[PDB]
């Protein structure tokens, strides 16, 4: 008989796609929530008449930065503590402990007081980064299990028995990470939400919260410079802040379940006791004996430079351009449009597989350093409303770029390393140098202007693919071995 | 707009309403332009006693109209114009008791129009056009009382037409602003009994008054008053007829009573009631008001000339009933040694303003009082200035004493109050200065009342008590002196005293904190304190054990202050606060912590401009509380405003929605149990996977 494995190993396949994509699912739905929590909590706090007659003698802008300083300065910390965790519970359970720390996070927004704050936001910082490390590392190892399945059911006795793909999971790993950042990339949409059928009808118009407003675009000289101290015309009543954030309590719990439920166990205790096999006394220090690796010096500029554009394309876009010709009302379309192009160029990537791997990366260095040009000449009168539509294509062009860079960077760094303990420290690398970009850019904030350190980043980053690649073609051979 | 009644005036009507409800009783058709009233209009109501159609211009009136009208006893034609009477006008009509026609061209009276109301006790036929006091042919008007007649052109007076009075009693004969000239024999005597008679306003003259004194010979006259009546010189042959009448009151006022012979009164033997205000006697002689022991209430304010009148000694030995004698508004140069003298039942003497220039007060000025128990004595605006020691000692049942209105400055020794021992009032406000001293009021233990507004007193922060002998005392003001310095032995065993006033003061550096020695407390050991008022002195502190014994306290008053802020458990003893006043402060907050028991039993409230900050946190159990109350607020859509946020700027607080706070929906709760069920979530699922 042969008809019943076939069948065994179809339902193994389909669970893997369907477990891939819960787990998208939910880490897209738990960061569309922590996006809009954080947006709304953020406008909020910015006028005298919410903060003075709710809170008043409370101190409320020392409790927003002491929230942004946990939130930004924790994740660097979260490397002495995040391999020996993802090795801990495991490549799934960490995921859970982070969308139920991003939930505990949520849940610490009703009150709103300092003791409850701080701590939450010293949990997300220091979630925020084992929360990307364990959801790369099962992706990637999710799509090599996927392919060995399928090799093993195309390829009974030709696979051997050890190391089946040989660098040929690459077509099933990027049509992974396409739809997983379609979802990732749909959630800035999503966050915008509850924005939309809430707070956008709550602010009045741009004709007086954008006064003061001398000179935008290249002449920012910071975030927001010129501004009104209010923007809401009247003060939200407090059973709608109540519905809406148990609405976004409810739907942040329903991602999390699904995440639990809808994932199985995809860990099996043969690979536990075989990294148990390695001991706890060298884990703290592999992700910094990997510091020898030739290909990484030349890609922590990458990493770097995604932290910069992402950080960008949420607050150097949306409050540095498209709060300039429009004020509030139109910010959250601007985010939603952003959304759509990212989306859109995801499957747009997802069809660049037929040519080879550094292509659509340099592409995408380039359509965005275009857009530098163009966010370094024009300038957008702020009191004027005639043209609108540039501002959503530049977006849109920015979203493109953004998605194929990360996208593409991802499938690389996925498809250069096949081991698990590989992809852990590598992802680990990856996501605290992200995080260190987000610092920077936490810390390069109220400056005169970060497009010329933009388009130098990008040159850096493309000077330094091209050497990766050029000495990667004439075969250099150079891998660290700490088993 | 009808409840028993019909309230048509200033509401412009011209012809009788027919919707009025059926049970009504009282009309009032006053300021109206009614025209004419129809019997036939009037036969839905029956059950009428009141009629009021004055102020109106009605031609003739309706014969035909009482006879629907049954119970009738009102009937006012004011202001109408009703020249010529007929006798048809109320024939058959004799239930009707009151009748006021004032004002409607009367010309004469031609066949007893009013001979058919057996039930008429007032009749009124003033501001009309009377030559003659004829009302009728026979003998009529049995039961009326009150006959005005009064504005009208009566020359003389005749028997021939009061011989119709015959069997009734004139209680008021209204015969004021006319020009009698004559007076036939036996006029009066026509009248069955006369007893009261008003000739105010009419020129008379001594030859009139002393023919109009003797024709009232056999005449039981109470009342008479010849107000106005420009008499310039009485004799005793004036009022000679007197002697043969009851008469008990007498109206000699405003008559310019230049000079008043010797036994002008000597045959009033039996008056009680003597009215002499505003006249211009040059010189009260010795023997002027001889015969008056019986007169019980005299009047002489303005009696005497302005810039000066002379009184002799001696002047009221007569009057031995005396028992209110009024002075005031006059020019006396001053008091004599025998002035007062012979008035052994006088218990008021009023001499507001009646001297010109009257200094010190030594002990010999009120002597002529020795004998007499005067019980309320009334000193004002005399230009006192000075008091000397036993001013008072003549006045042993001197009650109310009042020295108000004056220039008095001097140190108050309490030697001048010797001889007051049932003293209860004493009234020195609105004076030069007071200097208090240890024994000032030591001689006057059974006090009950002292008022020292704006006076400016000083020396009152001495070691002692100057208050401590006043144990009696109920009533204190204190106020409108800048004082600064008040120590806390000040007010001990004054436990029965009811009412402080202390507004207009310095209290403000006593209150405070940073003062050498600590806040002052002079509130403690009156229980049974009432009324306080602290208005516009400049506080900023308020202590928190200061209002310790104040249990009933019912009004207070603290506005015009700079209070902004106010401690916790301040108001806990209030178990009667009835009013609160913090007008004029500047009030930002209204909390429980510090209002709780304050706004418990309030009656009313006042906050008047006050920038309280339009913050849910600090007014939201203050609008709650405004939302719904019994304790009513005066002038609150229009003055409770707020200044800060900016975007509340000159908001009412009415207005204010308290739905929008960290108390209107419970997110706490819901904080609560999400956080416990996501741990209790998290450690059970990581215990399900370590098992
Ligand atoms: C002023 O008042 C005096 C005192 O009341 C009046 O004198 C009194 O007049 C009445 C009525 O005539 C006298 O009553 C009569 O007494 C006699 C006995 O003498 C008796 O037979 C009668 O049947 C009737 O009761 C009363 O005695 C008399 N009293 C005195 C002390 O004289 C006087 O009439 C009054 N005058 C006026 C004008 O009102
Ligand atoms: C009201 O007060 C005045 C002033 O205090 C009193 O007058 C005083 O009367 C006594 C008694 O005559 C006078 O005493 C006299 O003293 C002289 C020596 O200075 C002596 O020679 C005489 O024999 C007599 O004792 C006193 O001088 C006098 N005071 C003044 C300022 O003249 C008056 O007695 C008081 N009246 C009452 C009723 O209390
Ligand atoms: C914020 O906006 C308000 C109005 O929306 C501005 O207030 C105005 O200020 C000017 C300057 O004195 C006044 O002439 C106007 O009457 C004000 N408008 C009002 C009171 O409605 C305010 O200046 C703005 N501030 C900033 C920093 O932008
Ligand atoms: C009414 O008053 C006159 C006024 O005195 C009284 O007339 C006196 O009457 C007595 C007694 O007849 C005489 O002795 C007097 O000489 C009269 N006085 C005169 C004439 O001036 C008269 O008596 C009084 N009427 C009554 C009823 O007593
Ligand atoms: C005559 O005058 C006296 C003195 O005013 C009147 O007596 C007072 O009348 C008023 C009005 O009824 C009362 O309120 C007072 O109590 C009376 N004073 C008393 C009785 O001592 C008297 O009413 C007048 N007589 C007439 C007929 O008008
Ligand atoms: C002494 O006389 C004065 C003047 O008549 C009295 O003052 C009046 O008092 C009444 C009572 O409240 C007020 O309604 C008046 O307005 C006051 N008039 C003035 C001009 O002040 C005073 O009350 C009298 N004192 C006593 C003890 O009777
Ligand atoms: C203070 O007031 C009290 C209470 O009215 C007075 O005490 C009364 O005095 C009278 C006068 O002899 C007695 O008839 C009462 O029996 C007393 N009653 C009580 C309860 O003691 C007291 O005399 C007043 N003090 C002064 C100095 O007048
Ligand atoms: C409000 O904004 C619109 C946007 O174009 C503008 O046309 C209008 O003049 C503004 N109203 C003002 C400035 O009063
Ligand atoms: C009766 O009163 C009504 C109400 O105004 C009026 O219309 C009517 O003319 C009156 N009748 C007579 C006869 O005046
Ligand atoms: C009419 O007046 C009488 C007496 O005041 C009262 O009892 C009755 O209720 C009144 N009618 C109406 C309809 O109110
Ligand atoms: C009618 O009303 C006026 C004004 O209120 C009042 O002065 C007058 O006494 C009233 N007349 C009657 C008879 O009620
Ligand atoms: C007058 O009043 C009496 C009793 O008040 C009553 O019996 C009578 O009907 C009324 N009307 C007349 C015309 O007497
Ligand atoms: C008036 O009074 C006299 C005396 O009592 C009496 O005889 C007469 O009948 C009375 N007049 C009338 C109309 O009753
Ligand atoms: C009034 O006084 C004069 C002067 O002594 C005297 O001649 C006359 O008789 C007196 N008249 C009366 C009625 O007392
Ligand atoms: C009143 O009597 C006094 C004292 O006998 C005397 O001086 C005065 O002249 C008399 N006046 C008249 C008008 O008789
Ligand atoms: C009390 O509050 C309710 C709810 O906002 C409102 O409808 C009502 O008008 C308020 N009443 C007063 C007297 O302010």
């Amino acid at each position: 008989e042969e008809e019943e494995e076939r069948r065994y190993y179809r339902r193994k396949r389909l669970g893997v796609l369907k477990n891939v994509l819960a787990a998208s699912a939910g880490g897209m739905l738990t960061y569309g929530v922590y996006l809009g929590l954080l947006q709304m909590q953020l406008i909020l706090h910015y006028d005298e008449t919410y903060r003075e007659v709710k809170y008043g003698n409370m101190g409320l802008p020392d409790i927003d930065s002491k929230m942004l300083m946990g939130i930004n300065v924790t994740p660097i910390a979260a490397l002495l503590y995040t391999p020996v965790l993802i090795r801990f519970f495991g490549t799934k359970w960490m995921m859970f402990l982070a969308v139920g720390i991003y939930a505990l996070f949520v849940s610490t927004n009703y009150w709103e007081r300092y003791y409850t704050l701080v701590p939450s936001a010293v949990a997300l910082g220091m979630a925020i980064v084992p929360l990307w490390a364990s959801m790369g590392n099962y992706i990637t190892r999710m799509a090599q299990k996927y392919h060995e399945y399928s090799h093993y059911k195309e390829q009974d006795g030709q696979g051997m028995k050890q190391r089946p793909p040989r660098g040929s999971h690459a077509p099933y790993l990027l049509v992974f990470q396409a739809i997983f950042y379609s979802f990732f990339h749909l959630s800035f949409a999503c966050a915008q939400l509850p924005m939309i059928y809430f707070l956008n009808h709550y602010l009045y118009d741009l004709n007086h919260t954008l006064y003061n407003v001398q000179s935008c675009g290249t002449n920012s000289h910071g975030i927001l410079s010129g501004f009104n101290k209010t923007v809401l015309r009247t003060l939200p009543r407090s059973g709608n802040l109540i519905v809406v954030e148990s609405v976004l309590m409810a739907v942040a719990f329903l991602a999390m379940l699904l995440v639990l439920g809808l994932c199985g166990a995809a860990y099996r205790p043969t690979e536990e006791i075989d990294l148990r096999s390695v001991g706890w006394g060298n884990i703290f220090q592999l992700p910094f004996k990997h510091v020898r690796d030739y290909r990484l010096r030349h890609l922590v500029p990458f990493f770097i430079y995604s932290g910069f554009e992402v950080l960008f394309a949420c607050t150097g876009i949306a409050l540095g351009y498209g709060v300039c010709s429009v004020g509030l009302e139109r910010l959250a379309y601007l985010l939603v449009a952003y959304s759509l192009g990212a989306s859109a160029a995801s499957l747009l990537g997802l069809l660049g597989l037929w040519l080879p791997r550094p292509v659509p990366l340099v592409a995408g260095a380039g359509v965005h350093l275009l857009l530098t040009f163009i966010l370094f000449f024009w300038a957008p009168v702020p009191r004027v409303l005639q043209h609108s539509w540039i501002l959503y294509v530049a977006a849109a062009l920015w979203g493109v770029g953004s998605a194929l860079n990360k996208t593409g960077l991802s499938t690389l760094l996925g498809i250069l390393y096949e081991d698990k303990e590989r992809q852990d420290f590598i992802f680990t690398i990856y996501h605290w140098w992200q995080a260190v970009a987000i610092f920077t850019v936490y810390l390069g904030s109220s400056l005169h202007m970060k497009a010329k350190l933009a388009v130098l980043l990008v040159t850096l980053v493309a000077a330094a693919v091209s050497y990766l690649r050029m000495e990667q073609k004439l075969r250099r051979g150079v891998a660290p071995r700490q088993p | 707009v009808s409840h028993e009644v019909a309230d048509c005036s200033h509401l412009k009507l011209t012809q009788v309403p027919d919707d009025l409800p059926t049970n009504i009783t009282v009309l009032n058709l006053t300021h109206n332009q009614l025209r004419r009233l129809p019997a036939a209009n009037f036969t839905r109501y029956s059950q009428l006693t009141s009629l009021d159609v004055g102020f109106n211009t009605i031609s003739k009136l309706e014969p035909e109209l009482c006879q629907k009208l049954p119970m009738l006893k009102v009937l006012n034609l004011q202001h109408n114009e009703l020249s010529q009477l007929s006798d048809k006008t109320f024939a058959f009509c004799t239930n009707l008791t009151e009748l006021h026609l004032m004002s409607n061209s009367i010309q004469k009276i031609k066949n007893n129009p009013f001979v058919k109301q057996k039930n008429l006790i007032t009749l009124d036929l003033s501001h009309n056009g009377l030559s003659s006091t004829k009302l009728g042919t026979q003998v009529q008007l049995e039961n009326l009382q009150e006959l005005l007649l009064s504005n009208n052109k009566i020359q003389a007076l005749k028997s021939e037409e009061l011989d119709i009075f015959a069997n009734s009693s004139l209680k008021k004969l209204e015969l004021s602003s006319n020009q009698i000239k004559e007076f036939s024999p036996g006029c009066f005597h026509a009248i069955g009994r006369l007893f009261g008679l008003f000739l105010n306003n009419v020129q008379l003259g001594p030859s009139l008054t002393e023919k109009l004194c003797l024709e009232l010979a056999n005449t039981s006259i109470r009342n008479l008053s010849l107000s106005n009546s420009q008499l310039s010189t009485t004799s005793n042959t004036t009022f000679l007829g007197l002697k043969w009448t009851n008469l008990t009151m007498l109206d000699l006022s405003y008559n310019n009573l230049n000079v008043v012979g010797n036994d002008s009164f000597a045959w009033l033997p039996q008056l009680e009631y003597f009215f002499l205000e505003y006249n211009n006697i040059q010189h009260l002689f010795s023997h002027s008001l001889h015969g008056l022991f019986n007169v019980r209430y005299l009047n002489l304010k303005r009696s005497f000339t302005k810039q000066l009148p002379k009184i002799d000694d001696f002047s009221f030995q007569w009057l031995k009933c005396l028992e209110h004698l009024n002075m005031e508004d006059n020019d006396i140069p001053g008091i004599k040694s025998n002035m007062f003298t012979g008035l052994i039942n006088l218990k008021y003497l009023s001499l507001s303003n009646s001297f010109t220039s009257l200094r010190t007060l030594t002990n010999e000025t009120f002597v002529s009082l020795a004998h007499s128990p005067l019980h309320i004595l009334n000193l004002t605006k005399n230009k006192i200035s000075k008091i000397e020691s036993d001013a008072f000692s003549w006045l042993g049942h001197l009650e109310v004493l009042d020295l108000g209105l004056n220039e008095i400055g001097q140190e108050l020794t309490g030697q001048e109050w010797r001889g007051l021992e049932n003293i209860f009032e004493i009234y020195l406000s609105y004076n030069k200065y007071l200097q208090l001293t240890r024994n000032s009021f030591a001689l006057v233990p059974s006090l009950q009342r002292l008022m020292l507004r704006r006076v400016a007193l000083k020396n009152v922060d001495s070691s002692p008590s100057p208050f401590q002998p006043l144990r009696n005392l109920t009533i204190l003001d204190l106020s409108n002196n800048n004082i600064a310095n008040i120590n806390d032995d000040m007010l001990e065993g004054l436990e029965k005293l009811e009412i402080l006033d202390l507004q207009h003061n310095n209290l403000a550096r006593l209150w405070k904190h940073a003062n050498p020695g600590g806040p002052i407390y002079f509130l403690k050991g009156l229980s049974h304190l009432h009324i306080l008022n602290l208005e516009s002195n400049g506080f900023d502190e308020i202590p928190v054990e200061v209002f310790k014994d104040l249990f009933e306290l019912k009004i207070i008053d603290l506005g015009l202050n700079n209070l902004n802020t106010l401690p916790a458990s301040v108001f806990n003893n209030q178990v009667s606060l009835k009013s609160l006043n913090l007008q004029k402060n500047l009030i930002t907050s209204v909390e429980k912590k510090v209002f709780g028991p304050a706004f418990r039993n309030l009656t009313e409230l006042d906050m008047r401009f006050n920038p309280f900050d339009c913050t849910c946190e600090s007014i939201a159990w203050f609008v709650n509380w405004i939302n719904e109350t019994h304790t009513n607020i005066p002038e609150l859509s229009s003055h409770y405003l707020c200044n800060t946020p900016p975007h509340y700027h000159g908001f009412p607080v009415r207005l204010f929605d308290t739905s929008s706070c960290k108390d209107s929906a419970p997110f706490e709760l819901f904080f609560m149990i999400n956080t416990s069920i996501l741990l209790i979530f998290i450690f059970i699922v990581l215990l399900i996977h370590f098992e």
